[PDB]
């Protein structure tokens, strides 16, 4: 399993994955709830994409 | 030094930056003198020009001290305009012409300005963006901005993380980018990407004129040979507040309608510029005609990018910046591929606005008493405003001008606006979200990036979303898929949207 | 006020949709106290009465506006039946100051959506279910009255 | 009554009269009078008192236009809801009405004296409603 | 020998003969033997069969002895057949085979009665009806029944004018006629009308199937080569008065549906007869196609006739039976002329029914109380009831069980029986016509049906005109000018484009 933690990649139930790769990846300091879980067609060896919400912010 | 508008940088570093203590943070500005140096290689072109300008416009949104280091007597004359650029964002900020004082290094061009301090050599060559720790990179002879401007982006990322290091996690100094803006892959010797500036940009509209679309802005000047219509729309004016941000705003432009600003910024293109001091939905009204061939939105909220996607344009690009990731999303919407609407599905109940306003004050406990208030909209009474400084751990008297002003009132602009955040030291933090000057610029490079490769007729990306982290190393993957939503209540599943999308295109 | 951003085609499509539904039905709705007075994108206006009450009293006239229909759920307001103007709940005969004109606090209308009390509860949860349908809305105000 | 005049004129005749109240419904509106329903023969309509608090439906009526306008309308009084004819515990004697030409008492007044002039058509009848009964 | 229906007779002749008396009336048709004297000329032809035909079937309808005088012994066949017609409509009547009693004589044929009583010859040749006081006119050769029935009419009329004479005020008896109904002016040598068993009818619609319908009725029966479809149509059944006028019915015929007796009167025609047992408006909506090709109506009142030209059929031909006059009138809608509508328009206010039987109950001015005892529908005071005895000039106690009954109950009955309390002094509202006034004006409504439909130049004028209580008319034709109020609905262009829709031009 490959998980692109925010653009970062990491190799590793489900929620055993991303805990190990948010631990791997330093970025636990977000709750879990705020990541999406995805696979490589965005749904919510392989690779699978723990990626944040899209954004409000622009102005 | 400091610029007027420093509170708000500090507002924005609060929110990434751990203990964050205001007074420190200021006073570790004061200790900084961040040099931008370059040769005769980075002023002789447009790209070394383009990173120069960029770089030194979003380093004088924060240090109090630059220093504007030429290297040869070539570079002089653009050293005295980066100056005179620098001033006019912040008057008072320092110049140094010495290096032996620089704390950070950011250069441009082929030569090594040789200094006791972390160095950072960015470039560009076209589409891409470089940036590299150990030697020099060079700018290219291309007239697109889009990698010399992100490589002004990543520097000044990397010359935050490395002065706030110590205050940051996983955040090490990047090493070595080199990152093409075409394919957002790194860049590979035979695919350079297509680099003639002459294209035409259609009949587009820029939706939101604040930060990440004064990154945009700043490149669409900054191709020349371009051509198009584009509608610029936004009904507000610049703040002071805004300069920690809009990288074409410097003092003379507070107070300028943001609209106007674009106008002013594109002058000197061929683009045909339509400015509309409105808000989109008064544009939509106004115009009568739901044809929008391509639309960039560079908006606030969830719900004002949703109506963009309501209005059922051909094509978005919609760009954000949001705490740890900026990007770009791109939507047609009878492509089998996720809508803009998709983006902002609700994943479930959430809280309401009493409760968050309540808990932000310190009194999670008079929730009902702020439903009221903000329904009503009544004025705050006297000893309400004196519970919120209380719990806050404020003075009273600097909020008692709220007294009797509507909640709403008392709120953006008290807390929103940072007085109380001010009043504390930093320690209550603002809840909105207020991203770093580099973030809003690189979101705005990569929306002109998009805009202009669809007009070109370029192969869209592979996945919905384009992402990065610049309170990080850069990431080996930057595509982001995401997925159409499947539970049948977005638009993009509704046969009428469908239906009137085809009728048009 | 609201503005019609979304493309007109589709607001203008489903409004005309839901006057549609309604018409083989507004027999049943009369027998109710439920009359259709006059449909207009993107406005529908009824008045009511209680059947069951002798004298028949108009207790409720609504404008019930689609714009941005139904990415936006719809605004019901409470009007005078012969002005067309809003009333305050104070001459009114799940609705919610006396001097404060009413509306129907219920997921499916946009005065709950846009409520900040309510800003938990989005809308596009509710999209699609039936909740702001005009059927929805004409249920809710027979069945407050009687 | 059957209809025994060409369809197509009374028909004609019944669609051009709701034509016309159509720009005018906004002002009827003020004053109380709601078309409720109309197909041909018939246009329901609804009244109340505009000035009366609570706002109460006054009147109900059915307006026919059967084998218009060579017979002029009939209007009968019914309730609201059930459309079903009234008594006067809860026929408008005026020349342009069916219900009095057909009274013996006016066989001296022929419709045929008053056709074309104005009396008979609808906005006559919902003139005289909203004008005696408020 | 009276017939049982004489009452109604007597109510016809009360509104001819000048002071009236019913017991002198009956009296004077007692007195009275009225002879049909006839010839080998005669019974040989179908002119002549008809004309004996029709005249006994007026005759026996009023006068209570008649005398069947064949003039030689050909006749004697048809003079056995005719003492069973005259039978057949009243079973008691009186039948004299000779002359020497005769008051007045009708003589078809050649031969001379040699009488002294008034004589008067008629006849007739294809359209022409002849009759004379001086000499035979014979019968003609053709399979026409028109001229030979309109003699019997005229025959009938002269009979009525002669016994009558001193009762009547310029009512001169004919001496001689030669009118053509084809034309309805004297007949000419040259100027004959057209002879053919070549006629179709098309589809024809008769509505109204009593007194004038039996007129023509018996004229289609009689026109050989008839083809075609024919609606009859009539809701109501034959009520024993109305042998007084209906030349069809004899004493076999009482309460018999009018629909089905006008189907057998046809069955010897080869016309295909759908005969309607309904009111005019049941059947358009049972037909729910308002193509009408050519209707004839044979109404008594003005509002049912308007309401057949509401329908808009192509053609219409009206008959009618008024006071002073019978007559036919044609209306295409859409030609410039009179319209059926035009012949009723109204031209000012009249007597309202209230007040119009409080005159018929010699109560002029309690117009107000017959006007309440009609609404309230409440019992007839016994006070009331003495004072319209008094004022109607009988005993109160033929009218005292009337006492507590309604207004209307007493005006249904005394008044529709008074007249017989009163001698004939109070005569009724409604017009009684005569039965050679209903007959001709049936011949004449045949006649138009039949020459439309064999396409001949049709009429100048719109309407014709006889009044068989004077000498003929020297110029029968009636102009009509379309109504100009603008109030009739051949002025409306609603009407005029459905007639237009229906049938062009
Ligand atoms: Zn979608
Ligand atoms: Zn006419």
């Amino acid at each position: 399993i490959i998980v692109v933690v925010n653009g970062q990649p990491t190799q590793v139930p489900l929620h055993v994955v991303r805990t190990k790769a948010l631990e791997n990846t330093q970025n636990v300091a977000q709750p879990p709830d705020n990541w999406e879980f995805k696979d490589e067609a965005g749904n919510l060896t392989v690779t699978l994409f723990l990626s944040l919400k899209a954004g409000v912010a622009g102005a | 030094a400091l610029a007027n508008f420093i509170d708000r940088a500090a507002t924005a570093a609060s929110q990434v930056l751990t203990d964050f203590h205001l007074g420190d943070f200021k006073a570790a500005l004061e200790k900084q003198v961040v040099a931008v140096a370059f040769d005769d290689q980075a002023i002789s072109c447009a790209e070394g020009q383009a990173t120069l300008d960029l770089a030194v416009r979003l380093l004088a949104r924060l240090y109090p001290v630059l220093a504007i280091l030429p290297l040869d007597s070539a570079a002089s004359s653009q050293a005295q305009a980066l100056e005179r650029l620098a001033k006019s964002i912040n008057r008072k900020i320092g110049i140094r012409r010495s290096g032996k004082s620089a704390t950070v290094c950011l250069v441009a061009g082929a030569t090594r300005p040789s200094l006791r301090c972390p160095t950072f050599f960015i470039g560009s060559d076209g589409w891409a963006a470089k940036l590299s720790r150990t030697d020099p990179v060079g700018s290219g002879s291309s007239l697109l901005p889009y990698g010399a401007g992100a490589a002004s982006c990543f520097g000044a990322a990397n010359v935050f993380r490395t002065i706030f290091a110590a205050q940051l996690t996983g955040a090490e100094s990047d090493e070595n980018i080199d990152l093409s803006l075409y394919s957002y892959n790194k860049s590979r010797a035979g695919d350079a990407g297509p680099i003639d500036p002459a294209v035409d940009l259609g009949e587009t509209h820029l939706v939101g004129l604040g930060a990440i679309a004064h990154g945009a802005l700043w490149a669409l000047a900054r191709q020349s040979g371009l051509s198009g219509r584009l509608h610029v729309v936004d009904h507000e004016a610049v703040e002071l507040s805004n300069l920690q941000r809009y990288v074409l705003a410097g003092q003379a432009e507070i107070g300028m309608s943001k609209a106007v600003l674009a106008t002013t910024a594109l002058r000197s293109t061929a683009l045909e510029v339509e400015a509309h001091p409105l808000k989109w939905a008064e544009h939509v009204a106004r115009r009568g005609d739901w044809i929008f061939d391509r639309v960039g939105v560079a908006l606030d909220t969830a719900a004002d990018r949703v109506a963009v996607q309501g209005a059922l344009p051909r094509w978005i690009a919609n760009a954000w910046t949001q705490e740890h990731d900026l990007g770009i999303s791109r939507h047609g919407f009878d492509d089998g591929q996720a809508c803009l609407c998709c983006m902002y599905m609700p994943s479930g109940k959430s809280k309401d606005e009493h409760q968050l306003v309540a808990e932000e004050l310190g009194i999670p406990e008079a929730h009902e008493q702020v439903k009221a208030l903000l329904q009503t909209n009544a004025g705050v009474p006297n000893d309400f405003v004196v519970r919120v400084a209380t719990a806050m751990g404020v003075p009273f008297e600097p909020l008692a001008p709220f007294v009797g002003q509507p909640l709403r009132s008392f709120y953006q602009q008290a807390i929103c606006g940072g007085l109380v955040f001010q009043l504390s030291d930093g320690s209550r933090l603002v809840r909105t979200v207020v991203p770093m000057a580099f973030q809003s610029a690189l979101a705005g490079i990569m929306l002109a990036a998009e805009l202009v490769k669809h007009s070109a007729g370029f192969p869209m990306s592979p996945t919905t979303s384009t992402r990065v982290n610049l309170l990080r190393p850069l990431g080996s993957h930057l595509h982001d898929p995401k997925a159409k939503d499947s539970s049948g209540r977005c638009i993009c599943s509704d046969e009428d949207f469908i239906s009137a999308y085809r009728r048009k295109y | 006020p609201e503005l019609q951003t979304v493309d007109p085609e589709v607001s203008r499509a489903k409004f005309d949709r839901e006057i549609s539904r309604f018409r083989p039905y507004a027999d049943a709705y009369r027998m109710q106290g439920c009359f259709l007075i006059e449909e207009s994108f993107p406005s529908a206006f009824f008045i009511f009465a209680s059947p069951k009450v002798k004298p028949r009293v108009i207790g409720a006239a609504i404008e019930i506006d689609f714009t941005n229909y139904d990415l936006r759920p719809p605004s019901v307001v409470f009007v005078d039946p012969f002005t067309r103007q809003p009333i305050a709940r104070k001459d009114l005969p799940f609705i919610q100051s006396l001097q404060d004109s009413p509306f129907l606090c219920m997921a499916g209308v946009r005065e709950y959506h846009d409520n900040p009390a309510h800003s938990g509860d989005p809308w596009l949860l509710h999209r699609g279910s039936g909740e702001g349908c005009l059927a929805f809305i004409l249920d809710k105000i027979i069945k407050y009255g009687t």
